[PDB]
Formats: C-alpha cells, structure tokens, sequence
C-alpha cells in the first residue's frame, strides 16, 4: 500500500554533538 | 576545549542518543533524521547499527525536544524501499511506544509526526494487525473524534493530522477480516469519518486526500458488512450501522458525479458494490434506490474512465445491481452501451448477469 507519511528534512545544532 | 562544528560518524551519532545530556540526545535525534532524509543507505544503516530500538526508547523520554526528536527520526526511517526498516520499528514495540506518546501529545506538530509515522508503518502488512491491536482506540479517541468536529450529541480542524490518521486506518483495513471487524465496531469511528466527508463536500472539496482516505476506509469497512456485522440476521442508527444508511450512499453517488480523483471514484464505486453485494434487507433497499436514473448513469459513466481500476469498480457495482433488478429496462439501458485480462472477465461476467 501507500506510505503516506513520507519524510522531512530537519534542523539541528551540530555544535552540541559531543 | 571549546565547541566546534565537528560532524560525527553515524555510529557515534547513534551512541549519543544515549548520552547523559538531553540536549545531546535531542540534537543527535534531530541530526539523525536529517541524515536519513532522502537517504535509503543511511536509514538501512541506522537499522544495522541497532539505532532503532534506541530511538523507539526515546519516545518515552519526558522532555519534548527529545521525544519529538526521536519521533521525527523514526518517521524518516519508516519511509522508503527498505521494508525491513519498518519491521524493525515494529519488532521493538515501536507501535505501543508511538501510541503511548500519542496519548500524551498535546500539540499538532508532535501529533503530525506520530500519525504520519503510523501511516508509513501501516503500508506494511506485517504491521497492520499490530496497529489495529494497539493504535485503533487512541487514533479514534485522541485524533479522529476530537478533530473531526463530530459529536454524538449535536467544526473540522487539523486536516493534516486527520489525513495521516485516516490513511493509516485505510491501510490496515485493506485486506484483513478482523481488522474490518475491529475498526467498524469501534464506537464513534464511522460516525466521525462520515462527518468528515460531509464537512469536505460542504466546502466544495471532493478530491482532497482526506476525503480520499476516509472513503477508501469506508469502502473497506463496507466490504462484506451484511455478513460480518454483529447479529447479521436481517433507535437512531449509530456506528457501523451508518455504513448502510441512505445518508452515506448518497455521498458515494455525489462523489461519483463530482470527484475528479480516480482513487475517490474507484472507492466510491467499490463502496456501492460492497453494499449491494449482500442478499439482505438493506441490500434490497440500497440496490433498489440505486436503480434510479441519475445514480445509474453516474455509475455507468465511469465505464468510460481513463483508469482501469475505476472501470472495474463500476462493472462490479453494476453487476451487483442487476441481481434482483426489477426493471431490466432502466439498468440494461444505462449499462450495455458502455459495458488487463482480469478486467475483461469482469466486464464479461457483468454483461451476462445483466441479461438473465
């Protein structure tokens, strides 16, 4: 059937990864 | 050691979903979503790296930045060609988690993401019965009813969330018997669905995805209704009995006259066929009401539809009307002129049953 949810891009703060 | 814009490897990002700081967890999830977006390789990777159970776990995190974050990642991971990513979400109890979050969602955005994810998951047969078992009551009570604008005791809103949700339910009812039984017997669900569709048609919209989903859903629930409905031995009609009242039937017919969307046209025909199929009182009544001029032509007319699946729906419908037709004239008149391989057999079986 149909995956009507789809996908979206997203925003993030790279400088907090760690 | 001051902060910077280092980009971590996927394994690390996944590792950070478990870090102590909530800001790290949430930003990791966010990023994870971004990495997956439009990227089948990364999504499949997240699975092989065992990230899915970790994300599913964060759906329970108290802070919204974290749960909303995880959920958006899962949304992307649930969409695409790799059907095993969907299985993976299911297999670590994604669905009960999603439902648990839904119960406590307060805002549209989270609800948006949850229902879309569910919609994505519902496209996969191995997951339909799961959603039916764990999400039906919450989708119904938390989403459809409140936002439909319907009330057992007499406005529509959140169209997007509704569409996602009607889509999910359309999906899980596409084939299974006791999925149809469960859904249709779910207090309020059918009531609200119909209410939604009137609302849309009252806005001169007979094509919106939301209308489409509700109707395909209604179509499925109408399948074999004369048979599967409690006490199929045949005051205000409530619930699944609304599936076969004049009210909805007229909606299908108006959609056939008004809708330009193949999906809707096909499902409206399919609905009618379903209702007419039964040898039962309401079949007798619906069928008779339908063998009138304006309706017969609306149905027959889509035998000239560009789209095969809608051509086939009309045929099935018409063939069902002919079974106890009591004016071979009217029906014969409107069908015959207009009347793949399976399609051919149908149009043929239909011509035959028309002329007995």
């Amino acid at each position: 059937d149909e995956e009507g949810g789809g996908e979206e891009d997203q925003d993030f703060d790279l400088s907090q990864l760690h | 050691p001051p902060p910077n814009w280092r980009q971590p490897e996927l394994p690390e990002v996944i590792a950070m979903l478990g870090f102590r700081l909530d800001a790290v967890k949430s930003n990791a999830a966010a990023y994870l979503q971004h990495l997956c977006y439009r990227n089948d390789k990364v999504k499949t990777d997240v699975r092989k790296l065992k990230g899915i159970p970790v994300l599913v776990g964060l759906l329970d995190h108290p802070k919204k930045e974290v749960h909303l974050g995880a959920c958006g990642a899962l949304k992307n991971i649930s969409f695409g060609r790799d059907q095993d990513n969907k299985i993976a979400i299911k297999n670590c109890d994604g669905v009960p988690a999603l439902v648990r979050l839904l119960r406590k969602a307060r805002d549209m955005d989270l609800t948006e993401v949850i229902t879309g994810t569910l919609w994505n998951l519902s496209s996969h047969d191995s997951i339909k019965m799961e959603i039916v078992d764990h999400a039906l009551h919450a989708l119904t009570d938390e989403v459809i009813i409140p936002h439909s604008g319907w009330e057992r005791e007499p406005h529509i809103e959140w169209e997007s969330v509704l569409t996602n949700t009607a889509g999910c339910l359309r999906n899980v009812s596409s084939e299974r018997s006791e999925a149809r039984r469960k859904l249709r017997e779910c207090d309020g669900l059918v009531d609200a669905l119909i209410f939604i569709v009137q609302a849309e048609i009252g806005q001169k919209d007979s094509d919106s995805k939301l209308v489409e989903n509700c109707v395909c859903l209604l179509r499925n629930l109408s399948y074999q209704v004369h048979r599967e409905i409690p006490q199929a031995e045949r005051s205000p009609a409530r619930g699944y009995e609304l599936l076969f009242q004049p009210e909805v039937v007229r909606i299908y017919i108006s959609l056939l006259k008004e809708s330009k969307t193949p999906a809707i046209l096909e499902a409206s025909a399919g609905a009618i066929q379903n209702l007419c199929a039964g040898r039962w009182t309401y079949g007798r009544y619906i069928r008779s009401a339908l063998r009138q001029e304006k309706a017969l032509s609306a149905i027959a007319d889509l035998l000239t539809n560009e789209h095969e699946r809608v051509v086939k729906a009309a045929s099935g419908a018409l063939r069902n009307l002919a079974v106890d037709a009591r004016n071979k004239e009217l029906i014969g008149k409107h069908a015959i002129p207009n009347l793949s391989e399976d399609t051919v057999i149908s149009i043929l079986n239909t011509i035959n049953e028309v002329i007995a």
